[PDB]
RNA sequence: CCCCGAAACCCCCGGGCUACACGCGCGCUACAAUGGGCGGGACAAUGGGAUCCGACCCCGAAAGGGGAAGGGAAUCCCCUAAACCCGCCCCCAGUUCGGAUCGCGGGCUGCAACUCGCCCGCGUGAAGCUGGAAUCCCUAGUACCCGCGUGUCAUCAUCGCGCGG
C-alpha cells in the first residue's frame, strides 16, 4: 500500500493478519460452530496439508477458506450471471498472494464502513447465505422423485463462501468495480440479509424450491 | 561463542540458519525480515518469533542463509529453520509444544515433493492430459 | 483558459483531449513511441494535454514530422527508410502514406512478381499456408 | 547501516536523484529513443530512466560483485509478447548498461577487473552506504523495529 | 437470520442414498422445541460424522427406507 | 525517370558491385558479399558476352537464386519453374531482385464444389 | 610432497569398490595417506524414445538410462605407490586417470 | 511371393510435399481491471556443452559483430526465469484491450532464403466485448496458472519428453 506501515506491517499479537482478533467474534449457529475456525492464526495460509483428510476443512481456518475461494477464476462450467466468466491467464488461481491482498483490502473497506470486526460480519453473511435444506433426485423402488433433504454443516459452509466468492466475481466482471469492494458489499449485503446479494438469493431460492418440493 | 545451527528444507529450498546472543536482529539473506516485501512471506517466517515472544527474542540475534526455489518455500525453509533454532536454544519443551499444536510441520518438515510428470501433455503434469 | 476539446495536428486530422502522445497516434504513420520520440526532441511534455497545447507547438511538431531526421530522430526509426526513388530516410503521414504503399504494390503488379500478384488477389504472401486457417 | 539494511527500489530511486548530481552521468544522444530491450513494446516513458537504470545497475554491482554485461542484460531482461506466439524470457541490450558502466567508471564508483567484470569501489560503496543510511533514518520514523538494525 | 428452524444430533449412520450416492440416510435427535429427545430419520446431503448438528425446517417428514 | 535510390541507371551500371550491393537491400547484399555460385558466375558470363556478342542463342536457366543487376537488363531470361522456361524480359525496376519472383510455380486456384 | 588425483569411472558400483579397497588396502601396507573414495555425481543418460515403429496406436515411450558411477582418490605421489598403482588390474568396464597435483 | 530390372535400380538440377471457395481434430493468442504499459525490486530446478559451451572486454538502437579466459563436466558456461511485489499512466471503451495483415529498412544460418527460413526496428491496426446444442481433464504438492531445459537442430518449437515456481 501507499502508507507504508501497511507495506511493512509488522505483527505482535497473532491477531488475524495482525490486524483482527476473533476473541470477540462469536456464531450463533451451533451446526456451524463446529465447522468454523477461529484460533488465532496470525497467516490464514494452510499449504493444502488438509485437503488429503476428510474433515481437515473443518480444522482450517475460515478466512483461509475464504481466500481459497477467491481464488476462483470465474466460472468455467456453470453461468454465474448468466454468463460464462472464463479468466484464464488473467485470473488469480494458484495466486495465493493475490487473493490474500483481495480479501485484506475488502477487511479494511467494511471496517471503515460497518464499524464492526470483519469476520464478525464474515460469519453472520455465511450464516444468512447458508441453506439448510436442498432438494435431490432419489429412487424409491426403481423410480425418481425429486426428494428434499437438510444439508450438512460443511456443506453449507462450503456453499455459502462459495457463492459469496461468485457473487464478489460476477459484479465486478468486465466494470469498474474492483473485485476486493465486490466482495465487502456481498459480504455486508449478506450480512444484512437483503436481496441484492448473489448469496442470500440463491440460498433463498433453494430453500424455496425444497420447500415447494415437500 | 555459543551459536547453533539449524536448517530447513521445503520443496527445493534450504535453509541454514544460524542462532547465538544478541539483541533480536534476525536476517534473511543479509535482509532484515521486516522488509520483506510479500506480506505473506514476511509473516511466514515471523511466525514462530511473535508465538515465542519477544522476552527471548530480544536477547537472541539470528542470521539464515537460504537458497533455493521460491519466495515461500524459502519462507516456510527459514521458519522451520529458526522455530528448531529456537528450541534448541532454549531448550523450552512448553514451546516446543506451542509449535507443534500451532503447525507441527515448524518443526517436522513437510515431506512433499513435486511428482514427475508423465507422457500425455508431460509439460502440464502428470495426470494432466491431452483433450478427446 | 487555453482550453480546447479538438485540436487540429498535421492537417484536420483531429484529436481529443487525452494526453498528447496518444493523441498523436490517432494519426496514421504515428505510434506511440514516434510520438514520444517527437515530443521528446520538440521538447514538449508527453503526458500533456492537447487542449492546453500551443499553435507554435503545433508548428514545432508539424516541422518535426516534415523533416524528422533534420531535428534529432535516428533514421532507423522512420516509416520509409531507404525511399525507391531518393535514398533520403523518410517518415510519411496519412495520406503520402497509403500513396506510398500503393506505389510499391502496383511496382510489384507492374513487374508481376509473386508479392504483386498475391496482393492483387487478396491472398497472404509472408509464408503462411493458407489451407486451414485463411478463411474469409 | 546498508544496502541490504534497506529495500531496494527506494534506494534505487533516492540515488538517482542524487546521480543528477554527478556529472559523468550524462544520458546518451539516443536515450529518449530506444527501448531497454527486444522484449519491450514501449520507449521508457520517463525522462529521467537513464538515472534509474544506471543507480539499479550500480546497486547490482554493490551486491553481486564481479558482475558483466551479460549478467546485468539477462537481470534487466524479461517477457515479451510474441503475438499470437506464446510467451519467452529475452534479455535487453548490453549498450545501455555498458555506457552505464563506463560512466561509472567515469565518476569514480565501479573499477573494471581484467577480468570477471566489474566491481565497486570504495568512494561507491560509501555513496550508496550514505543514501541507504539516510534512507533508513527517513523511514526510521517509521519502524522503529528496523531503529533496531 | 435464522428462522424457526429445529436442531438435530446426528446419533447414527446408516446406509448411503441418492441416485449418484451424494445422500446419506441418517438418525438424528432433536434438541430444542417440543420434542427434545424424539429420534427420526432424515435423508442428509454431505458429509456427516455422529455428533453433527443438522438443522430442520420441519420434523414430521421422517423419510424411512433400508 | 527511373531513379533507384537517386541514380539512374546509367549511373548504376557504371557503378561497381560493392556499391550496388550498399544500395540494395540487406539480404541481396548478403548474397552477394558472400558470393555467387559457379552457375550463377556462367549465367552472368552468358548475359555479358549476350549485351556483347550475341550469345547465338535465348538465356535458359534453373537458377531463381541469382539477384537482378543492371547489367541483366534490357535481356530475356528464361527461368525454370520446374516444369517450364518462362521468360522474363528484365526491366529496371526489377533491380534488386530474384528471377523466381517473375518464374511462378503454382498456377491459381480456381476451386471446384466440396465433395 | 605433491599429490595424485585418481579419477575413476564405472558402471559397477562392486568393481568400483574393488578398485578403491585395492588403494585403501596398498596405502595401509604402505603409510601414504589416502583423501578417501570422494563420490562424484552420478551421470544418469537418459534416453527417451518411442517404442512404436508404425507411428499408429497410442503413444508409448521407453525411458532407458545408463548410469555412471564416478570417484576420486587423492594420494600422495610417490614412486612406489605408482609403480603398484599402475600395477593395478583395473577392470574391464571401468576407466581411471591419474592426474598429479604439484 | 509377385513385379521392375537398364528401369519401378543409383546420382544430380529445379519444383513439390509449404498450394485454398471450404468441413473437422488438437492447440496458441485473446476478447481486458481477478488487467495493459513504463520504470524499479525478487526467488528455481531439470538437463546440456569440441569445432561445442562460451564468461570477460569492446562496437552497435536492436537483432547482432570482433577478440576471448576457462571448460571434455560437482571446477567453466548455457543460467540473476516467469508468474509475484512496489511507484506511475490508463478507468470500462473495439480503448494505452487485441495483435491478423501488410509496407519500408536492418541482420543470422546456409552452397542456396523467390517459391520457402528465423530475428530486429519504425509504421499499419483485422476479427474478437465470455461463446448454443454438446463435450474433455482432474482427488494433493494434484488440477489450474508461470516460465525453463532438452529431443528434433546448419538456422528454425504455438510440438514431444521432462523441470521446477
Ligand atoms: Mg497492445
Ligand atoms: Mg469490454
Ligand atoms: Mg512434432
Amino acid at each position: 500500500a501507499k502508507a507504508l506501515t501497511e507495506r511493512f506491517y509488522q505483527p505482535k499479537e497473532l491477531k488475524v493478519m495482525g490486524r483482527w482478533s476473533v476473541e470477540d467474534v462469536t456464531v450463533n449457529d451451533p451446526s456451524l460452530r463446529p465447522y468454523i475456525n477461529l484460533e488465532a492464526r496470525l497467516l490464514p495460509h494452510s499449504h493444502g496439508r488438509h485437503a488429503k483428510k476428510a474433515f481437515g476443512k473443518a480444522n482450517v481456518h475460515i478466512v483461509e477458506r475464504l481466500i481459497n475461494k477467491v481464488m476462483r477464476s470465474g466460472a468455467s462450467s456453470h453461468k454465474a450471471g448468466g454468463h460464462f466468466m472464463r479468466r484464464e491467464h488473467r485470473s488469480l488461481m494458484s495466486k495465493k498472494m493475490k487473493a490474500y491482498e483481495v480479501v485484506k483490502e475488502a477487511f479494511m473497506i467494511i471496517e471503515r464502513r460497518t464499524k464492526q470486526n470483519p469476520i464478525q460480519v464474515l460469519v453472520r453473511a455465511i450464516e444468512n447465505s447458508a441453506p439448510r435444506e436442498d432438494t435431490t433426485t432419489i429412487a424409491f423402488g426403481g423410480i425418481r422423485y425429486h426428494m428434499a433433504v437438510d444439508v450438512s454443516p460443511l456443506r453449507r459452509l462450503d456453499i455459502a463462501l462459495k457463492n459469496i466468492a461468485l457473487g464478489a466475481s460476477a459484479k465486478c466482471y468486465r466494470n469498474k468495480t474492483s473485485y476486493a469492494q465486490a466482495l465487502a458489499e456481498e459480504i455486508i449485503a449478506a450480512a444484512n440479509a437483503d436481496p441484492k446479494s448473489f448469496a442470500y438469493s440463491r440460498k433463498e431460492e433453494i430453500e424455496r424450491i425444497a420447500q415447494s418440493s415437500r | 561463542m555459543k551459536v547453533i545451527q539449524t536448517a530447513g528444507k521445503r520443496k527445493t529450498a534450504i535453509a541454514r540458519a544460524t542462532i547465538r546472543e544478541g539483541k533480536g536482529r534476525v536476517r534473511i539473506n543479509h535482509r532484515p525480515v521486516e522488509i520483506i516485501e510479500p506480506e505473506i512471506a514476511r509473516f511466514t517466517i515471523m511466525e514462530p518469533l511473535v508465538l515465542a515472544g519477544e522476552e527471548i527474542v530480544k536477547g537472541v540475534d539470528i542470521d539464515v542463509k537460504v537458497e533455493g526455489g521460491g519466495f515461500m518455500g524459502q519462507a516456510e525453509a527459514a521458519r522451520v529453520a529458526i522455530a528448531r533454532a529456537l528450541v534448541e536454544w532454549t531448550n523450552d519443551m512448553n514451546l516446543k509444544e506451542k509449535f507443534m499444536k500451532y503447525d507441527r510441520t515448524m518443526l517436522v518438515g513437510d515431506s512433499r515433493r513435486t511428482e514427475p510428470h508423465k507422457p500425455n501433455r508431460s509439460t502440464k503434469g502428470p495426470r494432466a492430459k491431452r483433450q478427446k | 483558459d487555453e482550453f480546447r476539446h479538438i485540436v487540429r495536428i498535421a492537417g484536420v486530422d483531429l484529436n481529443g483531449n487525452k494526453q498528447l502522445r496518444w493523441a498523436l497516434t490517432g494519426i496514421r504513420g504515428i505510434g506511440i513511441n514516434f510520438a514520444t520520440m517527437v515530443l521528446r526532441v520538440a521538447g514538449i511534455d508527453p503526458y500533456m494535454k492537447t487542449g492546453y497545447l500551443t499553435n507554435e507547438q503545433i508548428k514545432k511538431i508539424e516541422e518535426i514530422l516534415e523533416d524528422p531526421v533534420a531535428h534529432g530522430i535516428p533514421a532507423w526509426a522512420v516509416n520509409r527508410p531507404k525511399d525507391y526513388e531518393t535514398g533520403k530516410d523518410m517518415h510519411l503521414i496519412t495520406a503520402k502514406l497509403v500513396m506510398a504503399w500503393r506505389e510499391d504494390v502496383n511496382r510489384l503488379r507492374r513487374v508481376r512478381a509473386y508479392r504483386g500478384i498475391r496482393h492483387e488477389l487478396g491472398l497472404p504472401l509472408r509464408g503462411q499456408r493458407t489451407r486451414s486457417n485463411f478463411r474469409h | 547501516a546498508t544496502v541490504y539494511d534497506v529495500p531496494g527500489d527506494l534506494l534505487v530511486e533516492r540515488t538517482a536523484k542524487a546521480l543528477k548530481e554527478v556529472e559523468a552521468i550524462k544520458p546518451p544522444e539516443w536515450a529518449p529513443f530506444v527501448k531497454t530491450g527486444r522484449h519491450k513494446e514501449r520507449i521508457p516513458e520517463q525522462e529521467d530512466w537513464w538515472y534509474y537504470r544506471v543507480a539499479s545497475i550500480f546497486r547490482k554491482i554493490y551486491i553481486d560483485g564481479p558482475v558483466g554485461i551479460e549478467r546485468l542484460r539477462t537481470w534487466y531482461g524479461g517477457r515479451k509478447n510474441r503475438g499470437h506466439a506464446p510467451e519467452h524470457f529475452y534479455k535487453a541490450g548490453g549498450s545501455i548498461i555498458r555506457k552505464a558502466l563506463q560512466q561509472l567508471e567515469a565518476a569514480g564508483f565501479v573499477q573494471k577487473v581484467p577480468g570477471e567484470g566489474r566491481i565497486v569501489t570504495p568512494q561507491g560503496q560509501s555513496f550508496l552506504d550514505r543514501i541507504a543510511t539516510e534512507l533508513k533514518k527517513e523511514l526510521e520514523e517509521q519502524l522503529p523495529e528496523l531503529k533496531k538494525y | 437470520m435464522s428462522d424457526e428452524g429445529y436442531p438435530a444430533e446426528v446419533i447414527e449412520i446408516v446406509a448411503r442414498t441418492g441416485v449418484t450416492g451424494g445422500v446419506t440416510q441418517v438418525k438424528v435427535r432433536i434438541l430444542e422445541g417440543r420434542d427434545k429427545g424424539r429420534v427420526i430419520r432424515r435423508n442428509v446431503k454431505g458429509p456427516v460424522r455422529v455428533g453433527d448438528i443438522v438443522i430442520l425446517r420441519e420434523t414430521e417428514r421422517e423419510a424411512r427406507e433400508i | 525517370e527511373f531513379k533507384y535510390r537517386g541514380y539512374t541507371f546509367e549511373e548504376l551500371l557504371n557503378m561497381s558491385l560493392e556499391d550496388f550491393a550498399k544500395l540494395l537491400p540487406s539480404r541481396q547484399r548478403r548474397s552477394l558479399k558472400r558470393g555467387l555460385s559457379p552457375e550463377q558466375k556462367k549465367l552472368l558470363r552468358k548475359i555479358r558476352l549476350a549485351r556483347k556478342g550475341k550469345y547465338k542463342k535465348p538465356i535458359r536457366t534453373h537458377s531463381r537464386d541469382m539477384v537482378i543487376l543492371p547489367e541483366m537488363v534490357g535481356i530475356t531470361i528464361h527461368v525454370y519453374n520446374g516444369k517450364e522456361f518462362v521468360p522474363v524480359e528484365i526491366k529496371e525496376e526489377m533491380i534488386g531482385h530474384y528471377l523466381g519472383e517473375f518464374a511462378l510455380t503454382r498456377k491459381v486456384v480456381q476451386h471446384g464444389s466440396p465433395g | 610432497m605433491q599429490k595424485a588425483r585418481i579419477k575413476l569411472a564405472s558402471t559397477d558400483i562392486k568393481a568400483l569398490n574393488e578398485v578403491t579397497d585395492q588403494i585403501r588396502q596398498i596405502a595401509e601396507r604402505t603409510g601414504v595417506r589416502m583423501s578417501g573414495p570422494i563420490p562424484l555425481p552420478t551421470k544418469r543418460i537418459r534416453i527417451t524414445t518411442r517404442k512404436s515403429p508404425d507411428g499408429e496406436g497410442t503413444a508409448t515411450f521407453d525411458k532407458f538410462e545408463l548410469r555412471v558411477h564416478k570417484r576420486l582418490v587423492d594420494i600422495e605421489a610417490d614412486e612406489r605407490a605408482m609403480r603398484q598403482i599402475m600395477r593395478i588390474r583395473v577392470p574391464e568396464d571401468v576407466t581411471i586417470e591419474i592426474e598429479l597435483i604439484s
